[PDB]
């Protein structure tokens, strides 16, 4: 669950590729792939 | 068997109920 | 399937007055243009055969959409949807059909698969549905015997190949559907047409074995009826759907909403 | 091989197609029909149901039944209007009616409308309306007289409660949108053509429903997708 | 104008009334040789069961927003008919409904009195709840249009009469079997119902076919002393049948 | 090339499809067929033939025949139940016999049943027993009174040892489902109408066996996957 | 093809007793219910189409999953597979068949190719199937000249081409298929239908010549019966199968487990 | 040639036995 | 499946071919059509008609 | 049916009026 | 209509002259 | 032209000797 | 058998990629591919 490209934004469970990285959508269950963006 | 609408041909290919298109009036 | 035509009309001054009626009957007052204004005479062309049931519900729509997320690391444990039959489930059909009463009729079935691809690839991919009835055995493992399908009826669809389908004959044991129900079950629980309606479930799962690519197969349900009858009309809905085989509608913190429009006076609209 | 050819327009998913497609029951025995009172053919028999409008949709009564009557003074001596609404029965607010809702289910319409009204006050309790109809094309009517230039009937309530009356279907092009823009069929103004008028000891006020229904007249066409009604987010299963 | 009913050995009458509607028009009548799926003798209890059976008296004022049974059930004490309903598993019927209420040429108002199929009520919560059973099931009494908290009450159907207890506007309501009552003019409604439902015969405790629902659409208002009539509800099953008599259950 | 369409459905693989399909072996000629007594048509030919019951499914005796049987006592001097069971065709412990094992093979059935029992007691051991059926709708009855004021057979054992009753198909549906949830089609109570008894220098105690076939009017449909039989994991070859 | 109805019965008081027989004889006691209860009148609609032996095997199941690895390196050496036709491996078909002794029957084969990729892509990949029946050369070699099939019949599938599909005929050199078999070999040996039930073997082997992808080609093999008769019918299998051609049963240290649940007591179902 | 079921045409395009649909009862 | 064959050209696009094609609003009744004085049936019926010719056309 | 032009055979499959090709003249 | 060669049918699909498959002699 | 075997039809949809399917005996 | 990608939990044999690497589903015979994980 890493090859550099795919990655949760959680410590468990499964992997949510970088385009949904703070994108505004929902992926990882943690909902920390959507928290502390906005640069 | 052809006939007329609001003319064409339109047998059942299909051994079975219902397969057959939509009925009539 | 035609419309009556007007006829012309004349003024008339009898004691007979046609106009006048009374609803307390419980009938709709039968009067019609000509008794009461001096009317023309027109060949109306106009046709019902578009409000027919057999064209009303004789358009396919969406019941279902079954979203299944493939895993890589035990594949063969996973993989793999099950689904309540019914189409309760999805307002835009479910507010026609819950028009009436009852209702009878024979489905065709059309499926629509979209793969989202997650790697940078998608390679071969190969679904497969099966309809399994109540009292048959359920898949429990991408790799489950029930796959084999030595009665049940399946359907396999692979990339590019264009969208499957098929017919359903009226199934339930009685002369027609539900579409509501006031009553329980033998063990007086469950109110609602939950006591009846079960058609059983069905079921996916991804075919190709064990392979590379991190992939998202959505597959939604389209249903058209065919051969149709319908009893009592009931009157249409009027609040969002909430639950399957309930009428519930009351939501968490927030107002009984309609769709009636309100204004400032009645004289003036 | 039969020499064959290729379609444009092949292989699509149309769903308001027609075609055959092979059963996945095979040789199943449908359970016999039977004898179920009260059978639809044509969604025309229920428009031509009376259902009741919902006249008074103010904020104030918006929730309750309240909504469907109207109220009518005792201390009104005179040409003074009561209500009135928009004919195009997709429309507010015929919209959430029978006739309505179905109608909010096809794009074009044709046909004359019944409309009915019931007077609800005491048994010697009596007066003399005027529901009138002004045909497209000008304004909303201001005055009595500016009204009933159009046509109308003069209804006289006595010892029969109702009276039906009609909206004759006079439009320019045979069929109108279900869902009009800024056009309009005409309005319906109901005027005091008398006074409401009592005996000693009694309610001073009165209740009015009123009822819509389609004539043999009446017809729909061009299938499409309700309005009058939403699914915002999932259905729990 | 004027009418009489008779069944079994009973007799309704009413000086004034606006002649009886026959539900979806079918009059009523015994099993078809040709439906059927019972396949033992049914029995017909005849006259001692298609008879006249008059409620429980409510009260309306000022204030009351609605009221409602359910059919059968309602009945389930009355006599015979009540009796084999239970003795029995699968039974059958339609019945005639005469909803009677008398007032004065100094009152207003106005019920809707309508019959309805498949009456499928919603609880008034939110969240996965439904409706309790016993709720349903109230019995000669009725269930009344009340404002303030019940009990275990979250298995209690919505006190929401303007949208049909259902998500449907009253108002539509007309779609169904239906009579008014208009003081001024009427003074009592009539429906004869056939047997509606998708088969032969069904469980009497398990299922209600109907559902009678009446409405105040209109404030009954007045001036006179009394300001606050009883309604008062007969009803009479016709060609009643039952199958599979084993053991009255409770 | 004839312009064809094509359609909605086309290419996919249906388990249950019915289609033509060229053949790998042209000219080949099956070997003639023959007189095989015994031959079969349909399946229901099956469901009509008696199979033994189950009845005794106690932890205790469940892999040998006395599961088969049951036991009549000769002290036993009153009303007493000695067995029951759901009717339910798929249901336990019918589900393991020949027509349950079949009826597990569809969805829907309707029909009537038909239970024999046969008394395997001495030839001058003598009784009176009260097969039973009590109808869906309640719950199993608990005294013979309760019992009884169903459908019934008192039966005596004399000289021939079998009796046949039956199971009259008595539901609301024309079809009811194989695989039940929490619903049923009734039990068979079976009672003690007199008592067991014997001479003296004699077995106490006699076996009952119980079979069970359908009747002219038992049928079938909605084929479907038997639920009675696994395979976990393959098989070797 | 129907079923008879129900007549109206009445209450007997006859000498003759119907209901009492002896099922000593072996037949079935041929008691309907009028016999037995005052009943109705029934015009019955049912009826037994589906029940029919046509409609029962009459439906496609799987009954093999033929696995095959490639591998660079060695190519034309292996990448090939082969194997024993029979029914016998599919619990689901062989527990149905297995219900009669013998059968008779024509057969619909359908093929269903998975391509799992192990590269980033496919490329282009090619199978070939061929029947080579028992007395045939089988081949050794993913280059074999048996692949040539100047007379056995091949069936070849590509990437992208719909599932293939081909009729037989019934084959064996008797009237009937052995679905079970009390016999042994010229030389004592092999109790069972191992004895007889030969017909051949099925091997595929991937065509496209040497390349740069390593994939898994998995072909599941579907089969339906057609123009159907049975005789001497069985009762059911009761337990898991264990193996081929055989009946046995035991399993390594593992109780024998029916389908039969147990009860507390039997005066309460 | 076409029939009645539980109408419809369908000839066996094929040459040889095995290849036709399924039976009839 | 009656033994069929593909043909060249088969599911191409042309902007001039002439097949049938399934509708969109199955049982759609057209609004009767009427009398409409001055029709055409063929593009000659204008050729035929006589309109001015720019003789004079210098940038002037 | 089939016809002359500027013979071939042409019926129309589909039941709807909009479906069919060109007219005539 | 059907034919003999160096028999078989053919009815030409086409509503134009051209589009008809080769001539004959 | 339909025919028995060891019915169905079957028409030389080509033009050409060749073209068409296996012989008879 | 490399290439930084496939490569089986074994001293001979041939090659499984780095998907089914400590996933829970065994790929290589030797049965290395899921030895000594859980980190
Ligand atoms: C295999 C595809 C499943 C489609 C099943 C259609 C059945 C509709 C029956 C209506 C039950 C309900 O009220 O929800
Ligand atoms: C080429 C595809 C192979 C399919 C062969 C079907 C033959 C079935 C004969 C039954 C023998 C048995 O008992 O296992
Ligand atoms: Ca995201
Ligand atoms: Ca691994």
């Amino acid at each position: 669950c890493r090859i550099h490209e795919i990655s949760c934004g959680a410590h468990s469970t499964q992997c949510i590729p970088v385009s949904w990285r703070c994108d505004g959508e929902n992926d990882c269950d943690s909902g920390e792939d959507e928290e502390n963006c906005g640069n | 068997a052809q006939v007329s609408r609001q003319n064409y041909f339109n047998i059942n290919y299909f051994k079975d109920a219902a397969s057959n298109g939509a009925s009539k009036l | 399937l035609v419309v009556p035509n007007i006829n012309s009309s004349n003024p008339t001054t009898s004691n007979s007055a046609p106009a006048l009626d009374a609803a307390e009957t419980g009938h709709t007052s039968s009067v019609q243009p000509e008794d009461v204004i001096e009317t023309r005479y027109v060949q109306t062309s106009q046709t019902r055969d578009e409000m027919s049931l057999e064209s009303f519900l004789g358009r396919s729509g969406c019941i279902h959409e079954s979203k299944l997320e493939v895993t890589l690391a035990n594949y063969n444990k996973e993989n793999f949807t099950v689904w309540a039959i019914n189409l309760q489930e999805m307002a835009q059909i479910r507010r026609k059909f819950e028009l009436f009463t009852y209702t009878r009729f024979d489905s065709e079935i059309t499926l629509v698969p979209c793969i989202s691809a997650l790697s940078q690839d998608i390679g071969h991919i190969t679904m497969q549905y099966m309809y399994v009835p109540p009292g048959a055995p359920v898949p429990n493992s991408r790799d489950d015997y029930a796959w084999q399908s030595g009665t049940n009826a399946s359907v396999f669809w692979q990339h590019g190949q264009a969208y499957p389908r098929f017919s359903l004959p009226f199934l339930s044991v009685a002369s027609a559907y539900y579409m509501f129900y006031d009553g329980y079950d033998e063990q007086d629980q469950n109110y609602g047409t939950a006591n009846t309606n079960n058609m059983g479930s069905l079921c996916s799962r991804i075919v190709t074995e064990k392979h590379i690519h991190k992939v998202h197969i959505m597959t939604r349900i389209y249903h058209k009826a065919k051969h149709v009858k319908a009893w009592c009309p009931r009157p249409p809905r009027a609040l969002e759907y909430t639950r399957a085989h309930r009428t519930n509608f009351k939501i968490e913190d927030r107002s009984i909403q309609t769709a009636i429009v309100t204004r400032p006076i009645i004289t003036t609209a | 091989g039969l020499p064959v050819f290729i379609t444009p327009g092949s292989g699509q998913f149309l769903t308001t197609d027609d075609f055959q497609s092979p059963c996945a029951l095979p040789w199943y025995h449908p359970t016999k029909e039977i004898s179920i009172p009260g059978e639809v053919k044509n969604l025309v028999e229920i428009c031509q149901v009376d259902s009741l409008v919902p006249i008074n949709n103010t904020d104030t009564y918006i929730n309750s039944e309240n909504m469907y009557s109207v109220v009518l003074q005792s201390s009104i001596n005179a040409p003074d209007k009561i209500f009135s609404i928009r004919t195009d029965v997709a429309s507010q607010p015929l919209a959430t009616t029978l006739i309505g809702e179905i109608s909010s289910y096809f794009t074009h319409w044709t046909g004359s409308l019944r409309f009915s009204f019931m007077f609800c006050g005491t048994a010697n309790t009596t007066v003399k309306l005027l529901l009138a109809y002004t045909p497209p094309g000008i304004a909303e009517p201001t005055t009595r007289k500016d009204a009933m230039l159009g046509t109308h009937v003069i209804w006289d309530v006595g010892l029969q409660s109702t009276i039906s009356m009609v909206v004759p279907w006079i439009s320019a092009s045979h069929y109108r949108n279900t869902s009009p823009g800024r056009s309009t069929s005409g309005y319906i103004t109901c005027w005091y053509q008398t006074r409401l008028v009592i005996p000693p000891q009694t309610p001073p006020t009165a209740r009015l429903l009123c009822f819509v229904s389609g004539c043999k007249d009446f017809c729909l066409r061009m299938a499409r997708d309700t309005n009058l009604h939403l699914q915002s987010g999932a259905i729990a299963q | 104008r004027i009418i009489q009913i008779t069944r079994g050995d009973s007799t309704i009458t009413s000086q004034d009334v606006a002649n009886a509607i026959v539900a979806y028009g079918v009059w009523p009548h015994y099993l078809s040789s040709k439906d059927a799926s019972a396949i033992d003798k049914p029995s017909q209890p005849d006259t001692s069961s298609n008879r006249f059976y008059t409620l429980r008296s409510v009260t309306w004022s000022s204030s009351s927003k609605g009221w409602w049974w359910k059919l059968p059930d309602a009945l389930k004490d009355m006599g015979i008919f009540g009796e084999n309903m239970f003795y029995h598993y699968l039974g059958r019927s339609g019945y005639t409904i005469h909803v009677q209420c008398n007032a004065s040429k100094f009152h207003q108002g106005t019920l809707i009195v309508a019959l309805i199929p498949e009456h499928q009520i919603a609880s008034a919560l939110h969240g996965n709840v439904n409706v309790g059973y016993n709720y349903t099931h109230p019995g000669e009494t009725g269930r009344e249009v009340k404002a303030e908290t019940r009990l275990n009450p979250d298995l209690q159907p919505t006190e929401e009469y303007w949208l049909n207890f259902d998500g449907t506007l009253l108002g539509n309501i007309t779609i169904f079997p239906h009579q008014f009552i208009n003081l001024r003019s009427n003074n009592s409604a009539t429906i004869i119902a056939p047997y509606v439902n998708a088969v032969p015969m069904d469980s009497m405790r398990s299922h209600n076919n109907w559902s009678l629902v009446i409405i105040p659409i209109c404030p009954l208002e007045t001036s006179s002393a009394i300001n606050t009539i009883p309604i008062t509800i007969s009803i009479s099953p016709m060609c009643a049948e039952f199958s599979g008599a084993r053991a009255k259950r409770q």
